[PDB]
């Protein structure tokens, strides 16, 4: 068996994990020896150095020490790896930010077993009390022509409601009280006389037993807060260890053929009869599916303009590339990943043919002229129904930036159709179609140089319609001046 | 209970309404009609060409002189020709470059436009120092300005995609009364020979004669079987014509509260973007989106003739107060004087 760990620990650090966290399940005594030998591995860094393999252990740990049905008193497995992870204080930044977040992880585990795992669960299922109040909602934005049928039955599956407040109660007070009491304590007379009890009494108990849970983790000394949690589980109260997985968190799948973020304002209609906070929108994605950022876009600058969803949740998007093994996959990414990954961009500030001026972002293009006219008439339906390009002159000032800050600059005027910017501090690949002849045929010079910032000027007389990131419904014209140049709902990336 | 005993008394309302049609309906026109002497073939020749527009030209109204007509066109330019001499009385540019209508004052004092820009500006010609200036920005439509014409200097009804009409005094700048009751853009309007009713066509297949004085529907026609791009009044202000992307044309009588006539063939496939009538009345004139805008003859429903003079859709089309000359704005950047 401990061979067999081994070789799966060393096969998962090259569905290799999911192996590993179901392979530690099966036996309640599988969980002490798998974190021991991750702590000789951890060890091994802190003594070498290699800075590539610590974020996959501080996972590990962090994943395993939150299911390990329960530690022996005997074992001082916790203050060995609290003194193997307090060495990496001297490491580089970010190893230290992950290594301070695990001690005090690690602090709330030492002080109060379980209790890491019995706020997840408590948050994830919506079953608070009125002391710490909290929620978390799972919605699954999933296009039903491009996501697989494969995930389309994992997504209905998981969207099933599985437990009842009162068995969420039944294994949130089993696994607090089997994490503190072990093997000494009666699992099964204690599910048999639980199960007989009411809802609103089982309630009672689990928001005294998170109080008392919270309250021993407050405690500044760790070896009398374990005293002191179990003695208070007795007043409110050898058999084999029992392996309690965590319960299916609440799913809301949603069929989204849109691009806009707007539906999920929608969803908060219900929202009002469903209930900081925290709301995880799993966002299934494609190649094109481009324009998942671009409404990202609004979302964030629209919310952070009229907060609307935020007055009460944290959003957090998951990206997919697109119980069974899927199942257990994501819902253990969707828990364990915490970590963003935020996209650069940029930054225009327009001076309007009437003199107004406001900054906006483009997340990912900006075009300009006849393709921006095209678009307009794209977006125009009957207006397409009832409704060559002439040139618009443009004065283009480009500069080419340097970390080392030595700007060399460049300009040209133009008498170009369309101009459109595309995305490699970061580059700007930008086209310009020049007209090298007007007439209904313009003679078109598609010029890529290769711009990060830019500086456009235009006559007052040549309004020119400029689109954003290829929003083709909001094309801007009446514009005379553009400066361009590269300026909570975060993504989520595992690493 | 409150909402289904309502809607069966809708339901009930509307086979009434379907009754006391159907009891009207003793002859058609086409029989009543078929007597009188065909009016034989209308050919047509181009008189003037109006070169200097750069796009598509999307509307035009002639003034009240039959010798003025306002053009607006996709370059963002509004211009005032003088059709018998050729030369540009005006030509206006414009804030906004996605223009769709315009409309020549009766007065001639005044010209109004509008498009996308959910906004009736209204330019003054006679200005106090002669310019071309902005009299008025009538705003209020949440829709883009589908259609306008001018009641007076002070006084316009503006049609929208809101699904709704209204009148304004541009004097106020307010919305002096709301039309409202279409359930589809309304694309097209048309005053009344007494400035007290007009009617109005829109997207849901239908047309709607409204009031002015009050500012109540007082009948809807349905025969159509796609959207009415274009309404307008027979010379008499008792009937009105309708044109409609289902490549008809159709005639409305008020007065017997339904359709009299259709204008259509199995060679005509595309919708219809324009009507007018000859001054009596018995020429309908139709604009296509196949280069070509067709003469019929109002009470005989047959194809009298047909104008082929643009190489683009003809977009819009008008005739003179005197019915001397027919104007027709096309795509193709031209518009053209015929008699």
């Amino acid at each position: 068996t401990e061979d067999r760990i081994q070789h799966a620990l060393e096969r998962c650090l090259h569905l290799n994990c999911w192996s590993l966290q179901e392979l530690v399940s099966r036996d309640p005594g599988h969980f002490l020896i798998l974190l021991e030998q991750i702590l000789q591995k951890t060890r091994e860094v802190q003594e070498k150095g290699t800075y590539d393999l610590l974020a996959p252990l501080a996972l590990l740990f962090y994943s395993t020490v939150l299911c390990t049905p329960h530690f022996p008193p005997d074992s001082d497995l916790l203050l060995k790896a609290a003194r193997t992870y307090h060495r990496f204080l001297t490491w580089p930044v970010p190893y230290c930010s992950i290594c301070q977040e695990l001690l005090t992880f690690i602090d709330a585990e030492l002080k109060a077993p379980g209790i890491s795992y019995q706020r997840l669960v408590r948050a994830e299922q919506g079953l608070s009390t009125r002391s710490h109040r909290s929620s978390t909602v799972t919605v699954l934005l999933l296009n039903p022509v491009e996501v697989q049928a494969e995930f389309l039955d994992v997504a209905d599956k998981l969207s099933t409601p599985g437990p009842s407040p009162h068995s969420a109660y039944i294994t949130l007070l089993l696994h607090a009280f089997q994490a503190t009491f072990g093997a000494h304590c009666d699992l099964s007379g204690l599910h048999r006389r639980l199960q007989s009890k009411t809802l609103a009494e089982l309630e009672a108990i689990f928001t005294e037993t998170a109080e008392a849970q919270e309250l021993a983790s407050g405690i500044g000394d760790a070896a009398e807060a374990r005293q002191w949690l179990r003695t208070k589980l007795q007043a409110v109260g050898p058999g084999k260890l029992r392996t309690i997985p965590i319960p299916v968190a609440r799913c809301y799948t949603y069929s989204w053929n849109q691009d806009s973020f707007d539906i999920l304002q929608e969803i908060l209609l219900k929202e009002q009869e469903l209930l900081a906070s925290t709301l995880r929108v799993v966002v299934f994605g494609s190649d094109r599916i481009g324009k998942v950022a671009r409404a990202y876009s609004n979302l964030r600058r629209l919310e952070n303009n009229r907060p609307l969803l935020t007055r009460f949740f944290k959003l957090q998007f998951f990206y997919v590339p697109v119980l069974p093994i899927l199942a257990d996959m994501l819902l253990y990414y969707c828990r364990f990943a915490a970590r963003p990954v935020l996209l650069q961009v940029y930054q225009t500030e327009l001076t309007f043919i009437t003199g107004e001026k406001t900054t906006e972002i483009f997340i990912h293009s900006l075009e300009l002229g006849h393709s921006a006219a095209t678009r307009a008439i794209k977006a125009s339906g009957p207006g397409s129904k009832r409704l060559e390009a002439v040139p618009l002159t443009l004065q283009i000032i480009y500069s080419k930036g340097a970390i080392s800050g030595r700007s060399r600059w460049s300009n040209m005027e133009k008498l170009c159709t369309s101009v459109n910017l595309s995305k490699a501090t970061e580059a700007l690949t930008l086209n310009l179609t020049e007209v090298v002849k007007r007439q209904g045929f313009n003679q078109i010079s598609t010029s890529q140089i290769k711009v990060d910032k830019v500086q456009i000027i235009g006559s007052n007389s040549c309004p020119f319609a400029v689109c954003l990131d290829q929003d083709e419904r909001k094309i801007l014209q009446s514009v005379i001046r553009c400066e361009v140049s590269p300026c909570c709902l975060p993504i989520m990336t595992f690493s | 209970s409150e909402l289904d005993q309502l809607r069966q008394e809708a339901e009930q309302l509307k086979n009434q309404i379907r009754d006391a049609r159907k009891a009207c309906a003793d002859a058609t026109l086409s029989q009543i009609t078929n007597n009188i002497d065909p009016v034989g073939r209308i050919q047509m020749r181009t008189r003037r060409t109006l070169r200097g527009h750069l796009a598509k030209i999307y509307a035009m109204h002639w003034g009240t002189d039959s010798r003025l007509l306002v053009s607006a066109s996709q370059d963002g330019k509004l211009i005032i020709w003088d059709s018998y001499t050729t030369n540009k009385v005006h030509a206006i540019p414009l804030r906004s470059s996605w223009v769709m209508t315009c409309a020549y004052a009766p007065s001639g004092n005044y010209v109004a436009c509008g498009g996308l820009d959910n906004i009736c500006s209204i330019y003054n010609l006679k200005t106090r120092e002669g310019n071309v200036r902005v009299s008025r920005e009538l705003a209020g439509h949440t829709g883009y300005l589908s259609c306008c014409r001018f009641l007076d200097d002070n006084q316009i009804v503006t049609s929208s995609g809101d699904t709704t009409c209204a009148l304004w005094d541009i004097e106020t700048g307010q919305q002096t009364t709301t039309f409202t009751g279409h359930t589809g853009d309304v694309m097209s309007l048309s005053l009344a020979p007494d400035t007290r009713l007009f009617v109005s066509g829109a997207c849901d297949a239908s047309a709607k004669l409204w009031d002015v004085r009050e500012g109540m529907c007082r009948q809807t026609f349905t025969g159509h079987e796609s959207d009415i791009n274009a309404i307008c009044f027979f010379p008499n202000g008792n009937a009105f014509a309708t044109g409609s992307d289902d490549a008809t044309c159709r005639l409305f009588d008020l007065r017997a509260d339904q359709e009299l006539m259709t204008y259509s063939h199995d060679n005509i496939i595309c919708g219809i973007t324009s009507v007018s009538f000859s001054k009596s009345g018995r020429l309908l004139l139709a604009g296509y989106d196949d280069f070509n805008c067709n003469v019929w003859d109002a009470l005989k429903a047959d194809r009298a003739g047909v104008l082929a003079g643009h190489d683009n859709r003809v977009s819009c089309l008008g005739v003179t107060d005197d019915g001397m000359a027919v104007a027709t704005g096309s795509w193709d950047s031209f518009l053209k004087i015929w008699n």
